């Protein structure tokens, strides 16, 4: 039995806020923090979500609960259809923590620490090629984005940027197509390119435009929050905002103790414990996020912004991809381990993007030991009846699988997926004989080419706010750490975001087609849909895990003290 | 906003 997303979106307190105080928030990581407060230059979710009460890494546009644009953030966005232009206007009264004024400049330049490879980006993507010059400047072919220009000059508050074609989700945060942040030039243009994402002045001593400012970082551990003055909008309640890292191991005991009043990402594992614990109230609902499987399919060129998929591999057959993906028991593991929260994913697109899901969609969310064997039997891997396992060529079917640390039942299912695929005779052992540590982890997939040391992971993903997968698939991508490259899943990806698909009716046959040949070519294999849940202290006013709701940490109070 | 590598939840 699964649960349904009937959890309660927020936690109304009849009780009043008070002046201020102090609230204690946790983010559940295993793995130290990574402090990084430009958009650009940061990959993991983790700090994403910790530089919240500060802006978001400087978030600039308001969203309604469906992720889509409205007026009145810390910029405005308007687009022109036949033009192919988006204008972006930053607030008048819109300044840094230091009171320096956020400008035209300020925008431009997070182009230029995504595109200028100096800077050392993972986060290029066909995307961004749409842009006017932007890929003549990423090549190095132009000094500056010709695409990118200032009606009212680099101090002023408005900028332009021009596409080769427009693009459906351009009303939608998350589309990637055009950048939602700034960042501080005239505080960061004295530090070199290559120095950005190791300088203190983007990590433990930034400036922020949202309500709250870093006073103190504690590197890989915690970020000491307290009111912004230069803040244009809406006064915060509280006094300070304590945002730090827990493990697994001590997120309950955490709980029980009252160390935090709010513990972020928590792994369906611990729920059945986190529903027992009165003083909270246990907040909940869809996850934007998928885990899914990747096979090592090639190489990424970075001087070429490429992904070829060239890797000397039995993975690179069809039958062998699919049927380790048919051999897997997610359905039994979920039933197991996940306290009713994880559904097996039948495709790449979350139930959260209602419209662009169908249950038509067949996948791999159903174990099937006698396909998988005979799509191996019929490719030409047969059994070897001494050793146990498949073999051509003499070469025995051997993979290297790379699985990564999580709850206390990580390290079972890692190996229980092992059992399943030692059934259908493929011989499967784990990256250095130990799962990976987050943070090497994300190093060892997006640093480029890169390694060859392994066949299949686990990525999880964070997803963007709005459905389009280029991000994640397109050719230019480094976040496409598989390094697949096929003509047919690119037009796919291409007529999701065409012309035609301004067609709603047209945009979603697009997605069933992609849906249907991502699971056909098995590049990668949907693993779980997830359900969110928020333990929530009951001292905590106005919190809400509505997508709609943009002054919440302005908004946000406490009733009491400790 | 953007996609963002998570630790697993
Ligand atoms: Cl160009």
């Amino acid at each position: 039995k699964l649960k349904a997303g009937n959890f309660d979106v927020a936690y109304q307190n009849p009780d009043k806020a008070i002046k201020g105080g102090n609230l204690k928030v946790a983010y559940q990581s295993d793995s130290p923090m990574k402090a990084q407060w430009l958009s650009g230059l940061s990959n993991d979710a983790t700090f994403a979500t910790m530089s919240g009460p500060g802006g978001g890494q400087d978030g600039l546009f308001f969203t309604d609960s469906g992720f889509k644009f409205i007026k009145g953030g810390a910029a405005d966005v308007a687009l022109d259809k036949e033009s192919k232009t988006a204008t972006i206007t930053l607030r008048k009264d819109l300044k840094w923590s230091d009171g320096s004024e956020v400008t035209a400049k300020d925008y431009e330049f997070t182009y230029e620490t995504i595109a200028n490879p100096a800077y050392g980006s993972d986060r290029w993507t066909d995307s961004l090629a749409n842009i006017v010059g932007l890929s003549d400047y990423h090549t190095g072919k132009a000094k500056t984005i010709s695409g990118i220009t200032f009606p009212d000059g680099e101090n002023g508050k408005v900028i332009k940027v021009q596409f080769k074609e427009m693009k459906p989700g351009m009303t939608q945060s998350g589309n990637g197509y055009f950048l939602e942040t700034v960042a501080p030039y005239q505080y960061l243009k004295d530090v070199a390119p290559k120095d950005l994402a190791s300088s203190p002045k983007t990590t433990t001593k930034p400036l922020v435009t949202g309500p709250f400012k870093p006073e103190n970082v504690v590197a890989g551990e915690s970020i000491k929050y307290v009111p912004n003055p230069y803040y244009w909008g809406e006064k915060p309640k509280l006094n300070s905002i304590t945002y730090e890292v827990v493990s697994t191991a001590k997120s309950v005991a955490a709980l029980s103790s009252s160390k935090y009043d709010i513990i972020n990402g928590m792994v369906s594992s611990q729920y059945k414990q986190v529903k027992n614990l009165k003083g909270y109230k246990v907040l909940g609902q869809q996850a934007m996020y998928i885990s899914l499987m990747y096979y090592n399919l090639g190489h990424y060129d970075a001087k070429n912004s490429i992904n070829v998929q060239d890797r000397k591999t039995p993975l690179q057959d069809q039958n062998v991809r699919q049927a380790i993906g048919y051999a897997r028991n997610v359905a039994e593991v979920d039933n197991k381990f996940s306290n009713g929260l994880s559904t097996p994913a039948n495709s790449l697109i979350p139930p959260i993007f209602k419209q662009f899901t169908s249950s038509s969609v067949k996948g791999y969310e159903k174990q099937d030991l006698d396909k998988a064997n005979k799509l191996l039997d019929e490719d030409g891997w047969k059994l070897n009846k001494s050793t146990g396992y498949r073999e051509k060529d003499g070469k025995e079917l051997s993979l290297v699988y790379a699985a990564r640390v999580g709850d206390a039942n990580a390290e079972t299912i890692a190996q229980n997926y092992i059992q399943q695929w030692k059934k259908i005779g493929v011989k499967v052992s784990l990256y250095n004989g130990k799962l990976m540590e987050f943070n090497s982890w994300v190093d060892h997939m997006t640093t480029p080419p890169g390694a060859n040391d392994w066949d299949i992971t686990d990525g999880s993903w964070s997803l963007a706010s709005e459905p389009s997968q280029q991000d994640l698939f397109s050719a230019a991508a480094p976040y496409n750490f598989g390094h697949f490259n096929d003509s047919e899943i690119t037009k796919d990806l291409n007529d999701i975001d065409s012309a035609k698909s301004e067609n709603p009716t047209y945009r979603k046959a697009a997605f069933v087609k992609y849906q249907e040949d991502m699971n056909k070519k098995a590049y990668v294999i949907p693993t779980n849909f997830m359900l969110n849940y928020t333990p929530v202290n009951k001292r905590v006013v106005g919190m809400t895990l509505d997508y709609g709701a943009m002054n919440t940490w302005s908004e946000i109070g406490v009733s009491s003290a400790k | 906003r953007p996609p963002g590598f998570s630790p697993f939840a």
